[PDB]
């Protein structure tokens, strides 16, 4: 054993490959690894202590969306001719100099294996594989090797196995050659360009005859069945047969039909196949795979069955996902060894019955993504079931009491249903680890009985059901949740208990329950790699600033609209949202400043906190919303927040703030700017209008704010709400308001706000629409608008003592749904124009010092709902229309020469 | 909420080709935000502004279940159906005009239950029936406008009809 | 300047850089910081210094890139996506697994959660590969002068395509429309789905000492 000559043979291939990933680690020279069979991917013969095989491959091991192989790197010795006896040689996967295959392989003299696939070779074949007489399996697939002569495969007569696929096959007489094994068994040949390379069929008559039992057909532009007739040749042998990412634009070919013995198709990935299985079948007979997944096969189901009952007792795997298919699934558990079937995102638009009792072997069954209607099938007919999926569908009634027969289901997925209720023998599973039940109609109560004995469940999903969830006292919960979301179920008047042995979880998503108790005392310490905290919508009250930790992974803290009090609790370095709002908080918020963090939303608004802002949000500029608003903050603004270049929607308003406002000049891409109250003071400032051109809300009201209205404010071009009502301004109002496009268009729907929490789905990112609220004087009322940005247009400039007159610029604001510019010494007349804005719901031009006569043209309204033009000096007849006749004596009073049908008459 | 139910009810019936009946939605505590619909004083619907807004549909039974409800406009929209006796529960409306529409069937009686009428237009309707009886007690309809419609029957002079003239009732099937 | 945040970010005007360090906890004792140079134009240039090492050394750890804004547009609609990446790169010791790489987002809406994926792999360091079911190529493209393999995968609920050059290209200068074209003639991608992000950059494994300097980068959507 371990011939001296062949381990220093092989330690001197190992010095010239450079391992980094720990394999050869057992082959050194050290006394202690003397003995050469106790080494990885080495054999020796029992006899003699000749090295027989060598093995150094390896395997790909896969993540979220990148594969990695432990590859080997180096240059391929030819000392390995020192294993005279080897037999078994395998070198797939790693990438070694990336050049020719080495030429001294030719000379092992007894190889009856080799697998060169997957490496990274590139050129030509050498030609002296011809010594290679005793090979049986060949596999050079998948390398950049360029095949445009095989002469050499006529020596090779003992190969039963060859592959060359991947390769830039250029042979244009391969039949003729691949025909001269006599004991060929199967042939690999994807990837190449077998579509421009058809035998003749001259070829096919003056060829050997061989018998094949697996073809490798695939990534072949084949298009056509003109171009891979030749292989009903073989029908006689075949038994698998693969034909995949073929771009096959046309009806299966009868004739795969009458190939006896076949038991693998694959015909997944292709173009269109125009109606699925042809009558044909049903004669198969043999058949154990079949998949036909992303093909668009427009076949009905039912019909597919019945042309494959020809392999009822047979057929274990059955792919048709990602078709176009309708029906119902009717009798399924007449396919005795079925094992999986796949029929994902189809169009199946009817039920699932089983009408006969008989038990199904069914593993793994898929069904989501469809439109199927009635309730489920008796379950307790699938007792091996490890997977179940019937989300997006249409399914109604109670989950079936024999659910808890399975006791080999490890994924329950029956989301997005109109499913009714819970059975109580769900707990005796044992083996469930997920549970998504979200979204359905689900009504009753699930206590203890039902989560009695699911030792192994690591997620519970019952989100938004009409659900109870009452534990009782002195219940040891078996298992240990990792994610609980259960928003919208009520959890009991008082604090859930089964969470205090709740630990290693990493989201808590508990909101919309019905919590009306104190914090307990054991609920202190959250578990260590928590990410989403939702306690939101609750009637919790207590201290939360001993709650929050600074752990590590936290991404979503939600304590907004509850009884919590005290002081703010800490910001995580590495939150992204930060609700706080519609709570109890106070004191100062100082404490938001120590430490760089990574929120991109806080919302503090409807507390109680109190003090001068702080002067640290350089500390935290991935800023996109802040709400500060509701409180009783005071003193000026802080200069920091011109720090904030990704501020998106500043929401200051109804507090104490004084003195005038910092420059916020380096703030491109603010939409949102509300600072309603806040008793600020200054002129207008001049870079609202040159800096900021993104604005969409501006919400200057209720300050003080002397001046005049720059013209420079009609650069913004998409603002839909200007708002300067009681501020004490002064100055005529610009003549430029033509250039505020999106108050033209008649109907246009403004889309909403959206920040984006990066890292959801691990790579992949997750939209947010923070749809924030806005102070206005809508109809003689100061309400809380709640989505303006999508349907509110409004201009309000009234108290602000403007004196001049009306720009003749709005009268084509078709848009407009609001006008408010009362309280001010205006003169002039109304515009003649107005009565060409269409959708102008709200008029008050009351108490200004107007003078003329009505226009006419104000009789076109026909929506307008609330008009006061009282204490205006006006004269003349009031218009007659519908709307017009239709409003009080007080809108029209205070003036002392007009008369009309609604007040006197002329 | 129950406000704000009976709006949804008459939005759902309709349909809107304009869409101007979006920003009617449940969640909000009161439908005072919505447009076309107008406010006062403790959140309570006293106006229902529709106009050449080309809504088509029915009328709804449960409309009358706004009891602060004054001035109802829907004239000239695409409104097949016949007029709900549930208008006479509305004890404070002064003008209904529904003309420039097409609703069919009878005026009914109970609308005569208004004590503060004032306004009535129903033109260009094609309304199968005759005018009602108990309609003129009210005394504060200062002006009425049935034309154009397939009225029948004779015509009521006595009472709040004696200061009105026969153009209020012209172009129809039997005026005697 | 240079920031080190998880989640951090140095924006500009039509371009975000983002560090994106997503999977660092799968990773003992590393490090990663990116940082905007210069700016002209359309024209960026950045670069990223990372050194991790041990954990899962068979996961990606961070993707800082560069991501374009632009209008959310249906592939149909585009006419051309002229692109324009010029880098260098730097490692220091071994063990050295890295990746470069492109990123298309593509979804039925503008505003959703994905539903393709398509990378562009130009550069393919230490072994790292595309997700594959397979783990074999299904197709071999040659566009503008430079040859590639395309590999199909899952991950989660969304199919990523990728485009993996056979030869390191240190100077690219393309036309995304030719891949999408390409995927949505023969691939089966719908021709309506909504192209939601555009991104390219760095994606590594492990390494030490480890800086990759992005000397231009262009992108536009016509
Ligand atoms: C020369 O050397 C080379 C080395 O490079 C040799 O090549 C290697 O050969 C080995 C064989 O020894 C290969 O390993 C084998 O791989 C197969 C395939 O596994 C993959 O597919 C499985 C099924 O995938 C389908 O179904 C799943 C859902 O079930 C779905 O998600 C998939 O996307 C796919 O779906 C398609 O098909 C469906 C059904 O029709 C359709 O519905 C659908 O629409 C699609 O069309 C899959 O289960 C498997 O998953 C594994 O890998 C992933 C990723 O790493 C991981 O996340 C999982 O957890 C799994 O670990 C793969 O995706 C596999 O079936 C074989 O399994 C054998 O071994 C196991 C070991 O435990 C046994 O339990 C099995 O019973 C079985 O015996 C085996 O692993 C290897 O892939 C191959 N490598 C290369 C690069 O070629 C070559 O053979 C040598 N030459 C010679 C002559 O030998
Ligand atoms: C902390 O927890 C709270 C509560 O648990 C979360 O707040 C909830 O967030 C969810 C998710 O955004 C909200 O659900 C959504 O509500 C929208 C509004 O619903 C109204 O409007 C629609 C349309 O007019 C009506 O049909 C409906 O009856 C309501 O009147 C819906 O439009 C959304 O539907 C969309 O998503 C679902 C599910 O994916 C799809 O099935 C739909 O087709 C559609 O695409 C959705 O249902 C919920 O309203 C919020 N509740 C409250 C009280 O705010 C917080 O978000 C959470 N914290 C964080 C940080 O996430
Ligand atoms: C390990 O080495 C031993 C010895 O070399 C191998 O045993 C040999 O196996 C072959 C094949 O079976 C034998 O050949 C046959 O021998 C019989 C009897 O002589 C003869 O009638 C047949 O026609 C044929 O020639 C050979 O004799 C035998 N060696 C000895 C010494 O008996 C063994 O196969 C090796 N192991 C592996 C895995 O290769
Ligand atoms: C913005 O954030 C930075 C960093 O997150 C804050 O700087 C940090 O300030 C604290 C408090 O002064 C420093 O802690 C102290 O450091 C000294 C010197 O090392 C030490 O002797 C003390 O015992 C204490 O630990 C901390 O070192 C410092 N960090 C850095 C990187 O500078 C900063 O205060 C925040 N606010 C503003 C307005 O910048
Ligand atoms: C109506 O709104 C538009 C914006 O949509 C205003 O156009 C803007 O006018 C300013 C004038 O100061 C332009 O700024 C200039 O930019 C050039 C190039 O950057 C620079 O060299 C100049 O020194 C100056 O800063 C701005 O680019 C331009 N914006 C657009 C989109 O054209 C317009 O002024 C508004 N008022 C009207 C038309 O009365
Ligand atoms: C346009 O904006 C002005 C203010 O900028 C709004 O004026 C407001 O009008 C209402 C109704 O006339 C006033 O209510 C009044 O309350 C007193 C008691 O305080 C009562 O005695 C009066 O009879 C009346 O109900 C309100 O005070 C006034 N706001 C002020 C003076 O600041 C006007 O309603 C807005 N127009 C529209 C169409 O919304
Ligand atoms: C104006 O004239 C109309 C008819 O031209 C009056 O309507 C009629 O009013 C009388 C009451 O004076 C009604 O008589 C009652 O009829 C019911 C059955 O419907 C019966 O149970 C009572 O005992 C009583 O007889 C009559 O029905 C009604 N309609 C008709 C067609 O005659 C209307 O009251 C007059 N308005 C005035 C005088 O203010
Ligand atoms: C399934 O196989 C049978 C033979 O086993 C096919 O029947 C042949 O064709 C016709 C049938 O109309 C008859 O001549 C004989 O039954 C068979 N001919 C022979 C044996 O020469 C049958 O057609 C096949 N199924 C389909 C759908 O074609
Ligand atoms: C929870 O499941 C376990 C399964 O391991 C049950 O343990 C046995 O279950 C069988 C029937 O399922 C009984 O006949 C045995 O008596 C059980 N063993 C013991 C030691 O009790 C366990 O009974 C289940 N829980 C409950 C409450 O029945
Ligand atoms: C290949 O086989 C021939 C025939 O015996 C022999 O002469 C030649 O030397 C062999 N080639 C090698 C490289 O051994
Ligand atoms: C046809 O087959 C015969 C059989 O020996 C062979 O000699 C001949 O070369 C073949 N024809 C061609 C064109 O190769
Ligand atoms: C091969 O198939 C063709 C087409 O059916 C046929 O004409 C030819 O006779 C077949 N040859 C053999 C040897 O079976
Ligand atoms: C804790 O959770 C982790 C997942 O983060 C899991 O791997 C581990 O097995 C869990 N341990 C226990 C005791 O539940
Ligand atoms: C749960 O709370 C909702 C409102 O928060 C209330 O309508 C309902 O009656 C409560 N149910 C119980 C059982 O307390
Ligand atoms: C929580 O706050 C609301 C309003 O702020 C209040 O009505 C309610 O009573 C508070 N909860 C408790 C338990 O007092
Ligand atoms: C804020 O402080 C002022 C003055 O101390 C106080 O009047 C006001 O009530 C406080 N805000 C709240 C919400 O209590
Ligand atoms: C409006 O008021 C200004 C301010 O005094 C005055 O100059 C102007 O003449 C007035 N308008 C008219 C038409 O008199
Ligand atoms: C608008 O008003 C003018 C003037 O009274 C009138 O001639 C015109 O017909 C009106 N527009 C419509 C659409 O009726
Ligand atoms: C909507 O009403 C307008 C009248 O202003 C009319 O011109 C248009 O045709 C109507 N739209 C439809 C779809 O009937
Ligand atoms: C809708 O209303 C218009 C307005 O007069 C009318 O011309 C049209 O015929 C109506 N459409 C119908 C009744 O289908
Ligand atoms: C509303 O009107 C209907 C229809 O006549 C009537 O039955 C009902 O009693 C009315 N409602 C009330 C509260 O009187
Ligand atoms: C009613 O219809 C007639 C024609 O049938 C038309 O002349 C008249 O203008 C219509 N009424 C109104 C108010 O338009």
């Amino acid at each position: 054993l371990c011939i001296e000559k062949e381990r220093d043979a092989l330690l001197e291939f190992k010095r010239g490959l450079s391992d980094n990933f720990g394999q050869l680690s057992t082959w050194g020279d050290e006394e202690d690894k003397k003995e050469c069979c106790k080494w990885k991917g080495i054999e020796c013969n029992k006899t003699t202590g000749h090295v027989i095989v060598l093995d150094l491959h390896n395997a790909f091991t896969c993540s979220a969306s990148a594969c990695f192989a432990p590859r080997l790197t180096g240059k391929l010795s030819p000392s390995l001719l020192e294993l005279e006896y080897l037999n078994f040689l395998d070198l797939s996967v790693n990438e070694f100099e990336r050049s020719e295959i080495p030429r001294f392989i030719c000379s092992f003299k007894r190889l009856e294996y080799l697998n060169l696939s997957s490496s990274f070779f590139s050129g030509l074949i050498p030609t002296q594989f011809k010594n290679l007489t005793s090979l049986r399996i060949l596999d050079l697939g998948y390398n950049n090797l360029i095949v445009k002569d095989l002469t050499w495969l006529s020596h090779l007569s003992s190969l039963e196995l060859l592959s060359l696929g991947g390769s830039d096959f250029q042979v244009k007489n391969w039949f003729q050659e691949i025909t001269k094994l006599p004991l060929l068994k199967e042939l690999d040949l994807s990837l190449c360009g077998l579509s421009k390379l058809v035998p003749s069929p001259a070829e096919i008559a003056n060829s050997s005859l061989i018998s094949l039992s697996v073809l490798h057909l695939c990534c072949n532009e084949f298009s056509s069945s003109a171009k891979y007739s030749w292989l009903f040749n073989f029908s006689t042998s075949l038994t698998s047969i693969d034909l995949s990412n073929n771009q096959l634009d046309g009806q299966i070919d009868d004739r795969f039909g009458n190939l006896m013995y076949l038991e693998h198709l694959n015909l997944a990935n292709e173009l269109n196949l125009k109606g699925g299985i042809p009558s044909s079948f049903g004669n198969l007979t043999r058949l154990r795979y079949l998949d036909m997944s992303n093909t668009r096969t427009y076949q009905w189901l039912p019909e597919l069955f019945v042309r494959l009952s020809g392999s009822r007792k047979t057929l274990e795997v059955l792919g048709l996902n990602d078709n176009s298919m309708f029906g119902s699934l009717v009798d399924v558990t007449r396919f005795s060894a079925l094992k999986r079937l796949y029929l994902q995102k189809n169009v199946l638009n009817g039920f699932f019955m089983e009408r006969f009792g008989q038990v199904s072997s069914l593993e793994y069954l898929d069904l989501s993504d469809n439109q199927m209607r009635g309730p489920l099938p008796d379950l307790a007919l699938f007792p091996s079931l490890r997977e179940l999926h019937l989300g997006s569908n249409h399914f109604n009634g109670r989950i079936p009491q024999g659910i808890g027969k399975l006791s080999q289901l490890k994924i329950l997925d029956v989301s997005s249903n109109r499913l009714e209720g819970l059975p109580e023998s769900m707990g005796q599973l044992s083996n469930l680890e997920s549970f998504d039940a979200s979204y359905n109609v689900l009504k009753g109560t699930i206590t203890e009985s039902h989560l009695s004995n699911l030792s192994s469940l690591v997620d519970l999903d019952l989100s938004f059901n009409s659900l109870a969830l009452k534990t009782s006292i002195d219940w040891l919960p078996p298992f240990q949740l990792q994610v609980i979301n259960l928003p919208s179920c009520n959890l009991g008047p008082s604090f859930p208990k089964w969470l205090q042995s709740q630990n290693n979880y990493t989201v808590l998503d508990i909101s919309l329950a019905n919590i009306s108790d104190a914090l307990p005392s054991w609920f202190s310490g959250l578990p260590p790699d928590i990410k989403i905290l939702n306690l939101s919508n609750n009637q919790i009250s207590g201290r939360v600033s001993d709650l929050i930790e600074n752990a590590y992974d936290y991404m979503v803290i939600d304590l907004s609209s509850n009884n919590f009090s005290g002081p703010l609790p800490l910001v995580p370095t590495n939150v992204q949202i930060f609700y706080l709002h519609k709570n109890q908080f106070f004191g100062s918020i100082s404490s938001i400043c120590k430490s760089t963090t990574g929120a991109t939303s806080l919302d503090l608004s409807h507390n109680q906190f109190s003090g001068e802002l702080p002067d640290c949000w350089m500390n935290a500029t991935n800023l996109a919303v802040l709400n500060l608003a509701y409180n009783n903050f005071s003193g000026k603004l802080p200069q920091s927040l011109g720090s904030l270049t990704n501020l998106e929607a500043l929401y200051m308003r109804q507090n104490s703030f004084s003195g005038m406002l910092p420059s916020l000049s380096q703030c491109q891409s603010l939409q949102i700017l509300d600072l309603g109250g806040n008793k600020l003071t200054g002129r207008i400032p001049a870079w609202i209008g040159t800096d900021l051109l993104n604005l969409r809300i501006l919400s200057l009201r209720f300050n003080k704010f002397y001046g005049s209205i720059s013209p420079i404010i009609c650069q913004l071009q998409f603002l839909q709400i200007l708002d300067l009502s009681a501020n004490g301004l002064a100055g005529k109002i610009p003549q430029c308001f033509n250039n505020f496009t999106l108050l033209h268009q008649e109907n246009g729907l403004g889309e909403p706000m959206e920040f984006l929490v990066q890292g959801f789905y691990g790579k992949y990112p997750r939209h947010y629409s923070y749809l924030g609220n806005l102070l206005v004087q809508w109809k003689n009322q100061e309400a809380e608008y709640k989505n303006p940005l999508t349907y509110l247009k409004t201009i309000d400039l009234s108290s602000n003592k403007l004196v001049g007159g009306i720009p003749k610029e709005m009268a084509e604001m078709r848009g407009l749904k609001s006008l408010n510019l009362s309280r001010n010494d205006l003169n002039g007349s109304i515009i003649k124009g107005i009565g060409q804005m269409k959708m102008l719901e709200s008029l008050d031009l009351s108490r200004n010092q107007l003078s003329g006569m009505i226009p006419k043209d104000l009789a076109n309204l026909t929506f307008i709902g609330v008009l006061d033009l009282s204490n205006n000096h006006l004269s003349g007849r009031i218009p007659s229309s519908t709307q017009l006749q239709t409003f009080e004596r007080s809108s029209y009073s205070g003036n002392a020469q007009l008369c009309g049908p609604p007040l006197q008459e002329c | 909420n129950i406000e704000g139910d009976a709006l949804n009810a008459l939005k759902t019936n309709l349909a809107d080709p304009n869409n101007v009946l979006q920003s009617w939605d449940p969640t909000l505590v009161n439908p005072c935000t919505w447009f076309h619909v107008t406010c006062n004083s403790e959140n309570s619907v006293t106006r229902v502004d529709l106009g050449n807004a080309n809504l088509s549909g029915q009328l709804v039974p449960q409309l009358g279940q706004l009891p602060n409800l004054q001035y109802l406009e829907l004239y000239s929209n695409n409104i097949s159906g016949r007029i709900p006796f549930e208008l006479g529960n509305l004890t404070n409306l002064v003008s209904l005009d529904l003309y420039l529409n097409r609703l069919n069937g009878p005026i009914p009686d109970t609308l005569g239950k208004l004590q503060k009428l004032r306004f009535l237009r129903l033109n260009n309707n094609s309304l199968n029936g005759r005018i009602p009886m108990l309609l003129t007690t009210v005394i504060s309809l200062q002006v009425l406008d049935l034309s154009n419609n397939n009225l029948t029957g004779p015509v009521p002079v006595n009472g709040s009809f004696s200061l009105f003239t026969p153009i209020s009732f012209a172009n129809n099937p039997l005026d005697i | 300047g240079d920031y080190c945040g998880q989640w951090d970010w140095a924006k500009s005007t039509n371009y975000i850089v983002y560090n994106n360090l997503w999977n660092k906890n799968a990773a003992a004792s590393g490090s990663q910081c990116t940082g905007v140079d210069k700016i002209s134009g359309s024209t960026i240039a950045w670069h990223t210094s990372y050194t991790w090492t041990g954990g899962a050394a068979t996961e990606v750890k961070s993707y800082s890139n560069a991501a374009l804004v632009f209008s959310k547009k249906q592939i149909k609609n585009i006419k051309s996506i002229p692109t324009k990446m010029k880098y260098s790169y730097s490692h220091s010791s071994g063990t050295f697994v890295a990746d470069v790489s492109y990123d298309l987002f593509t979804s039925s809406t503008a505003s959703g959660s994905n539903e393709y994926e398509i990378m562009i792999w130009l550069a393919a360091y230490g072994g790292a590969g595309p997700i594959s079911s397979t783990g074999k190529a299904i197709a071999t493209v040659t566009i503008g002068s430079n040859s590639f393999k395309l590999y199909k995968g899952p991950n989660g609920s969304t199919t990523v395509f990728s485009f993996v050059a056979t030869k390191t290209i240190t100077n690219f200068s393309a036309d995304l429309q030719k891949f999408l074209s390409y995927l949505t003639k023969n691939q089966g991608l719908p021709s309506s789905q909504y192209l939601i992000t555009l991104e390219a950059g760095t994606e590594p494994f492990v390494g030490t000492n480890a800086k990759m300097t992005v000397s231009s980068f262009s992108a536009a959507v016509n």
